[PDB]
């Protein structure tokens, strides 16, 4: 690749991690640098533009800097949900093209912020099956009910399934659209929520979110307070 | 089944007041529907903002307020900021279930509020062509520049080129010049990418994305997998 970045780095929650990108005068040296975060099977997400600016919604713990022909992404107060692949991108004047680094895969090694980390999404054929996982941290998992909510590309939100805590007999509830095909479950000892998705249809194509309730003042509890980053499930025959 | 309806899109100038509404197909929205508002900023995961008609989440700014007005739930933003640009979803409680509305895409005049929807996965034989679509819903399509980026399995991002939705001018990556064609359709707010003479190494996820004042891509499509194989279907 045109831009050079280390293939991988590991860091602990609450610590600071830096990711550097090396270029030349034609690219980083004379152009604005951008940084992207990418979770498995999902689209890159803009973290930094114009070397150091954050789009709204990007936490203040993400920062960017540029010095000569090199650029750096800083992540302070690391969270479990920061585990991702990070790419630097810039315009190359000599090539008259957008160039990217090869990406740095960051591994993040109860505590911290409320985090809902999703995995298991992917591409499957109609009639196929997938299992989604949500690894929770930053709260006592076993006292909370959890919900799965999906969002089909370019469409609205649709509630999928609910599982109560141990204190409410792990009671499960399903939307009619997924009844008898999906199963919501949890493993409290692993701080994990699951969605088993069988007999998949093209209309199940969506980003799936795990969602945790939160206090909205002292008189109301919203089921929709905290959301995970989402995992994409695509169900397609591939035009076959 | 109950249907919850919202304005598909609204625009507000910074400092302005905007009122979003949420209608129930069953009749007047009541406090017993415990109206919730969820905010989804461009390229972000959603977050709860209002619950129980008017209760704020701890992170909800004072400038947002929930209420009931003329039989509908209402979300008012007093003194809109660029930060408030988002898709706003309302959800109403109907006895044992939350029903969401279709969302209101709120653009804050300045890079507007859009969602990009790409066509489905494709299986192709070597030598064939593939045409990927990317439809924008929300703020005026012609205000956008669209870029195409691909990623082979387990590999890095690769820029393919870009086009203006205002005038249709293009720039293609050197490696693809003569094999790739990018077009847009104003009437349908759709950008197109055609890649010809497909070979094994074209197997990748193809993404479209909007372009910044700064040549950064803020809004991305969900991606389209293209599999090029000897066997095909």
């Amino acid at each position: 690749s045109v831009l050079t970045q280390p293939p991988s780095v590991s860091a602990a929650p609450g610590q600071k991690v830096t990711i550097s990108c090396s270029g030349s005068s034609s690219n980083i040296g004379n152009n604005y640098v951008s940084w992207y975060q990418q979770l498995p099977g999902t689209a890159p997400k803009l973290l930094i533009y114009d070397n150091n600016k954050r789009p709204s919604g990007i936490p203040d713990r993400f920062s960017g800097s540029k010095s000569g022909t090199s650029a750096t992404l800083g992540i302070t107060g690391l969270q479990t949900g920061d585990e991702a692949d990070y790419y630097c991108g810039t315009w190359d004047s000599s090539l008259s093209a957008v160039v990217f680094g090869g990406g740095t895969k960051l591994t993040v090694l109860g505590g911290g912020e409320v985090q809902l980390v999703e995995s298991g999404g992917g591409l499957v054929q109609p009639g196929g099956s997938l299992r989604l996982s949500c690894a929770a941290s930053g709260f006592t998992f076993n006292t909370y009910a959890m919900n799965w909510v999906r969002q089909a590309p370019g469409k609205g939100l649709e509630w999928v399934a609910r599982i109560r805590s141990k204190y409410n007999n792990y009671a499960t509830y399903y939307a009619d659209s997924v009844k008898d095909r999906f199963t919501i479950s949890r493993d409290d000892s692993k701080n994990s929520l699951y969605l088993q998705m069988n007999s998949l249809k093209t209309e199940d194509t969506a980003v799936y979110y795990c969602v945790r309730h939160g206090n909205f003042g002292n008189s109301y509890v919203s089921w929709f307070a905290y959301w995970g980053q989402g995992t994409l499930v695509t169900v397609s025959s591939g035009g076959c | 089944q109950a249907v919850v309806t919202q304005e598909p899109s609204l625009t507000v100038s910074p400092g302005g007041t905007v009122t979003l509404t949420c209608r129930s197909s069953t009749g007047a929205v009541t406090t017993s529907n415990y109206a919730n508002w969820v905010q989804q900023k461009p390229g972000q995961a959603p977050r709860g903002l209002i619950g129980g008609t008017n209760k704020r989440a701890p992170w909800t700014p004072a400038r947002f307020s929930g209420s009931l007005l003329g039989g509908k739930a209402a979300l008012t933003i007093t003194g809109a900021q660029a930060e408030d640009e988002a898709d706003y979803y309302c959800a109403l409680w109907y006895s044992n279930l939350w029903v969401f509305g279709g969302g209101t895409k709120l653009t804050v005049l300045g890079g507007g509020e859009v969602q990009l929807v790409q066509s489905g996965a494709e299986v192709k034989k070597p030598g064939a062509s593939v045409k990927v679509s990317c439809k924008a819903s929300g703020y005026t399509f012609t205000s956008y520049g669209i870029s195409w980026v691909r990623q082979a399995p387990g590999q890095g991002l690769e820029w393919m080129g870009w086009i203006s939705a205002y005038n249709g001018n293009t720039n293609y990556a050197q490696k693809l010049q003569g094999r790739v064609t990018m077009t847009t359709d104003t009437s349908t707010s759709t950008a197109y990418m055609e890649l010809r003479s497909l070979r094994s190494d074209d197997t990748a996820v193809y993404y479209c994305a909007t372009i910044d004042t700064a040549s950064a891509f803020d809004i991305w499509g969900q991606g389209t997998m293209v599999t090029v194989s000897s066997g095909g279907c």
